[PDB]
């Protein structure tokens, strides 16, 4: 009866892919070509945090705008004062092939993962004065690829084994799992709301959840190859990917369809990393061709270049409020913009 | 076999009875939100040195 | 957390003593320690300060090139030696816990205290000296100093600290807006730049003691003369 | 909380990161890689849900840190990116399943053709060499059934100084061999070079085998670096 | 006064000294710019960027102008001048060859054993500082004797020691032997060391091929160098036999064609700096 | 007199 059921899905799909198109009057192009542009965009190198040893995998701001931690392959996460280069901390790891990093909201709390598909929680504000490990979220079948704190007791972790997983840290168990991509997924971004997030998975689609209810209310399939990066629109009801295809593209939750396309035939590389502004115009990701494009994600165009990486740029966030943008690199160096 | 293909229906039926909106409008709303807020994007609209935190 | 301090008793006036604090259950390394004393009937007087690390140190002019502060980070011991004891050196002497980041809390804790009997810098004035109130009723602690502590980078060192009777410091705000882990939310504190005020919302029995005022703008950390609550 | 201290506190960080970049540089890091029916775990064990196994062993007082992976999925294409910048990749190969020996050959074709693992060379394993004779010397298995090129090849003047082993043995196992060395030479270029080797089941020449090749590894890592070459 | 050879003599010692210091300076400016500027910048070519910049001042500061000393032999420099060329160029000249010294151990550390770590950044600065200082205090001598002696008709002479050539004599022994002895039997047994463990096989035996080549060439150019300055401070008639002129411009040019020996050797091993170069 | 000097 596999065939059956087969034909149905194919249905399904046409039906989906039918309303789709029906809902696609004009395009993002066709709207802001009547608009002011944005014009060259020069960031210069205000900061530059050495200390990591070996290659930078991920980082992530913290809600204050001026702590930031850094996850690197050499077993070690450290946390910055962006405004004067201090170190904060330099928590060690048990394994050093951390992916992920991660900061909660309140900055108690510090979340890292790798490939012994262990979400490991650090517990900054401790009485004892150090930082240690307050719970191990042991549970996937995967490396870790992505995690992202909702409050200081609950928290979403991408996996390899193709399944993202919300967990309950006092109890550590999850509370939900979500179980709808194909490949190994590789970011995840919260709402504003937090209460809904997206994926990005091997499998060249992009998933929306809901936390509460744990089921995939929404998917799209732009892209032709494994999404490496999302980001959420700052309004919320958009999010931006980045993938293997040297293209990054702006999905709508209620257009349920891709919006605009981010390339270049000069480009073809891969997109490592993708943030947005606090505005929404600036749409800025890393690559792998050594440094960062600025994209002005209303016209497309290439508002600046940020090129000052000796490597594979990996991570790549803008502040709370907007003030700066950090990239990280796989020549261990964090490079701070304006 | 059979049971993972039969769970796929399910997601795609419901993924189908979703209200969708105009592209127009939501382009329209997503250039409003970038119109409203681009003067407090310091990144778009550079600060002077005295207000910026990294100079 | 826990600072066990030894060394006291009776020290003749040209005699020489040293006085050693055993901390536990922190690490004890990654943190800088103080050691404060307070004349008895009198207020809080800073002493010395060893960083983490064994660098920097500080002396107050009254103990300078007569006391020195020492370091065991393998026993988690801090050790003050003193050369000269005048008569005048006679108070108890506290071992303050203090670490130094963005966001951390420095004077969180205090040691129990080691008694001690022998037989320009910035000024911090509380007006007043004793005000006795009832429970339920909120009151208002003033304090002043020479200078603004307000920095250039933004924030202003004023500490706030509360010595129930017969305990130790406690502290309540730090840097003057902060408020201290494990303490109620009705203590608050406020200033601009030179007079800051701290308010409790709703005095209760444990708020009774001598509150004093701490300033951190820069070495020598001068105290108040201290403001007793009464009941 | 004057700033000058929390400076100092920075500093203090640096001195612990500095001295944990000693022992990082001093370390050599090691990837394990291998299919089920090779012997890959008796390799591990000859030394001396969790998503990564680490062994670490001494040859010659130096660190060896050896990387076994597990509970992981069948893909491998975006894990690998992590294995970048490592000192070698220990390939083992089950020289005796002539069924699975071409798979084996397209798993090593992709991770030398890898474009993050472009300057890492491999070192390979032929394991399980004591049953490649017995499936050669019975000759009830044949390598011409899956290679036809196997018909037309000869050993060279120069294989095997062995103190003593069959003639087709020699044939076969050096057949096995220039399959790897082909595509290690014709899809890869001179920045890293394939190490091959013959292991058995119990063999305690293994940990000498990983020290001789990791020290040719850095030695021309070290040609490159101060320009002599 | 002699020594004022015809501009056919003069003519063929000037293309002959131009060349040399014309490569002299500009491969030594482009192997420093590759090291500093195309980041290169590693730890391990710091001893390298230093013996460049001290093979460029080398020859900047010694060949041409004691090259125009030596022919038409008119000192057309002040008194303090005279004192300035024999500390800083002597001190150049001690530093490159000290520096040629540390690279052949350090290469012979990193041939040798691969696996064990590599001389530490700071020791780095370190030995550097020390051949620089240990260049300054062996240079030192010539600039503290440096006096000037004026003559009529033609102009002042830089006379070199008054004590006698007895002293004259063991400063020379002492500067040729740890200058040209030590130095090149340190940078023979471990060159040859390498040579014998690597001896991709193409590229490690032209490598052996090139360190011989240098330890030679080395081994050639600076011997007549210091013989010529032992015998004329052992035979105070040779100094002026109507012919020492020629002799020492031949022994200075080949001492000094050194100077490029390394920027082109650099460019002929490895590619990269041969990509920058082209 | 008339000798020629040489300086290394």
């Amino acid at each position: 009866e596999l065939d059956q059921l087969r034909q149905e899905a194919e249905q399904l799909k046409n039906q989906i892919r039918d309303a789709r198109k029906a809902c696609a009057d004009a395009t993002l192009s066709q709207i802001t070509n009547n608009i002011d542009p944005v014009g060259r965009i020069q960031m210069r190198t205000r900061r530059t945090l050495r200390g990591h040893l070996a290659k930078i995998y991920a980082m992530h701001w913290g809600t204050d705008s001026r702590l930031l931690v850094s996850a690197s392959q050499d077993g070690k996460l450290i946390i910055w004062d962006s405004y004067t280069t201090n170190k904060v901390h330099a928590i060690p790891l048990r394994s050093s092939w951390v992916m992920t990093c991660a900061y909660a909201p309140s900055g108690n709390y510090v979340a890292c993962g790798g490939l012994d598909n262990i979400c490991s929680i650090y517990n900054l504000k401790t009485r004892e004065g150090n930082v240690r490990v307050s719970r191990e979220l042991a549970g996937h079948t995967g490396y870790l690829s992505c995690c992202r704190f909702l409050d200081d007791n609950q928290i979403v972790t991408s996996s390899g084994d193709t399944t993202c997983a919300l967990w309950d840290i006092e109890t550590g168990q999850q509370t939900t799992t979500f179980t709808g991509h194909t490949g190994d997924v590789m970011s995840l971004s919260l709402a504003p709301d937090t209460r809904l997030f997206v994926s990005g998975a091997c499998d060249a689609s992009a998933k929306l959840w809901d936390v509460r209810e744990g089921m995939c209310r929404q998917t799209f399939t732009g892209h032709e190859s494994d999404i490496n990066a999302i980001c959420f629109f700052p309004n919320g009801n958009a999010f931006a990917t980045g993938s293997d295809d040297a293209t990054c593209r702006l999905f709508d939750l209620r257009a349920d369809q891709e919006l605009m396309t981010y390339s270049h035939d000069n480009i073809i590389c891969g997109i490592t990393s993708v943030s947005f502004s606090k505005s929404g115009r600036l749409l800025l990701a890393g690559y792998d061709d050594f440094n960062c494009n600025v994209w002005d994600a209303l016209k497309a165009d290439r508002a600046g270049v940020l090129a000052g990486h000796d490597n594979r740029v990996s991570c790549l966030g803008v502040t709370d409020d907007g003030m700066a943008v950090a990239t990280g690199s796989w020549d261990s160096f964090l490079k701070i913009w304006n | 076999s059979i049971a993972q293909a039969r769970k796929l229906v399910e997601q795609l039926k419901m993924e189908a009875n979703i209200d969708r909106i105009k592209v127009s409008k939501a382009a329209a709303d997503l250039m409003a939100y970038c119109e409203a807020h681009a003067k407090e994007d310091p990144l778009l609209t550079p600060v002077p040195a005295s207000e910026n935190p990294f100079r | 957390v826990q600072l066990v301090e030894s060394g006291g008793g009776l020290v003749q006036p040209g005699g020489s003593r040293k006085l050693s604090c055993s901390a536990s259950g922190f690490a004890f390394s990654s943190f800088g320690m103080h050691w404060v004393r307070q004349a008895p009937e009198k207020g809080l007087e800073w002493v010395a300060y060893i960083s983490s690390g064994s660098g920097t140190i500080y002396y107050a002019d009254t103990v300078k090139g007569r006391f020195t502060i020492s370091r065991d980070d393998p026993k988690n011991t801090l050790f003050l030696q003193m050369t000269s004891l005048r008569s005048e050196d006679t108070a108890m002497y506290y071992c303050v816990r203090s670490i130094y980041y963005y966001g951390s809390s420095p004077f969180d804790f205090w040691g129990q205290g080691t008694t001690l009997t022998v037989s320009s810098d910035i000024v911090m004035t509380q007006a007043t000296s004793s005000v006795p109130v009832t429970p339920g009723e909120s009151v208002s602690i003033s304090c002043r100093s020479s200078k603004s502590l307000l920095h250039s980078n933004g924030n202003t060192y004023l500490y706030w600290f509360l010595q129930r009777p017969g305990q130790s410091p406690q502290l309540l705000i730090y840097r003057m807006s902060n408020l201290a882990s494990g303490v109620p939310d009705r203590f608050s504190g406020s200033g601009s730049g030179t007079a800051f005020t701290l308010t409790i919302s709703r005095l209760e029995a444990e708020d009774v003691g001598v509150y004093y005022c701490m300033q951190h703008l820069e070495y020598p950390l001068t105290f108040g003369a201290g403001t007793k609550l009464e009941l | 909380a004057e700033d000058k201290a929390a400076v100092e506190r920075s500093k203090m960080i640096e001195k612990q990161l500095q001295k944990d970049k000693q022992v990082y540089r001093r370390t050599l890091r090691l990837l394990l890689l291998g299919a089920d029916n090779s012997g890959k775990s008796t390799i591990v064990k000859q030394m001396r849900t969790s998503g990564i196994f680490e062994t670490k062993f001494q040859v010659d007082k130096v660190n060896f840190h050896m990387f076994d992976v597990g509970a992981q999925r069948d893909e491998r294409r975006k894990w690998i990116q992590c294995f970048n910048d490592v000192t070698a990749i220990i390939f083992v190969v089950d020289s005796s399943d002539y069924n699975r020996l071409q798979e084996a050959l397209n798993d090593f074709d992709s991770i030398w053709n890898n474009r993050w693992l472009r300057t890492i060379s491999v070192i390979l394993f032929l394991n399980k060499q004591d049953l490649l004779a017995e499936k050669v010397l019975a000759g009830k298995s044949k390598i011409e059934d899956y290679f036809p090129e196997f018909a037309r090849y000869t050993t060279p003047e120069d294989a095997t100084p062995e103190p003593g082993e069959d003639p087709r043995v020699t044939r076969a196992k050096y057949f096995i061999r220039k399959e790897f060395v082909d595509i290690s030479t014709a899809s890869g270029d001179g920045r890293h070079i394939c190490y091959p080797h013959f292991t058995c089941a119990v063999d305690t020449e293994n940990a000498r085998r990983i020290f001789n090749d990791c020290k040719d590894i850095i030695l021309q890592m070290n040609l490159r670096e101060y320009n002599l070459v | 006064n002699q020594f004022v050879q015809p501009s056919w003599r003069i003519a063929l010692w000037s293309l002959a000294y131009g060349v040399v210091v014309a490569v002299a300076v500009l491969g030594n400016l482009i192997v420093i710019w590759i090291i500093l500027a195309h980041k290169m910048r590693t730890v391990t070519n710091y001893f390298l960027v230093n013996l460049a910049f001290s093979d460029a001042s080398m020859a900047a500061f010694n060949t041409l102008v004691n090259f125009i000393y030596a022919l038409h032999s008119e000192w057309y420099f002040g008194a303090n001048y005279c004192r300035f060329q024999n500390f800083f160029p002597i001190t150049a000249v001690f530093a490159s060859i000290y520096s040629m010294t540390a690279i052949a151990v350090d290469r012979y550390m990193a041939i040798i054993d691969p696996l064990k770590p590599r001389l530490s950044a700071t020791a780095t600065k370190i030995v550097i500082g020390s051949i620089w200082i240990l260049a300054f205090l062996l240079a030192f001598p010539q600039c503290l004797y440096s006096k000037t002696k004026v003559m009529p008709g033609r102009t002042l002479c830089f006379v070199q020691w008054p004590e006698g050539p007895k002293q004259h004599f063991t400063y020379h022994i002492i500067v040729i032997i740890l200058v040209y002895c030590f130095p090149l039997l340190i940078m023979g047994i471990t060159y040859t060391i390498v040579g014998i463990t690597l001896w991709q096989l193409k590229a490690k035996r032209k490598v052996v091929k090139m360190m011989i080549i240098v330890v030679m060439t080395f081994a050639i150019c600076w011997l007549p160098y210091h013989i010529y300055f032992i015998l004329t401070a052992i035979y105070q008639q040779l100094n002026r036999w109507k012919y020492i002129q020629q002799v020492y411009l031949a022994s200075f040019w080949l001492a000094m064609s050194s100077t490029m020996y390394n920027p082109i050797i650099y460019c002929c091993l490895n590619k990269r700096f041969r990509a920058g170069f082209k | 007199h008339d000798f020629f000097v040489g300086l290394m």
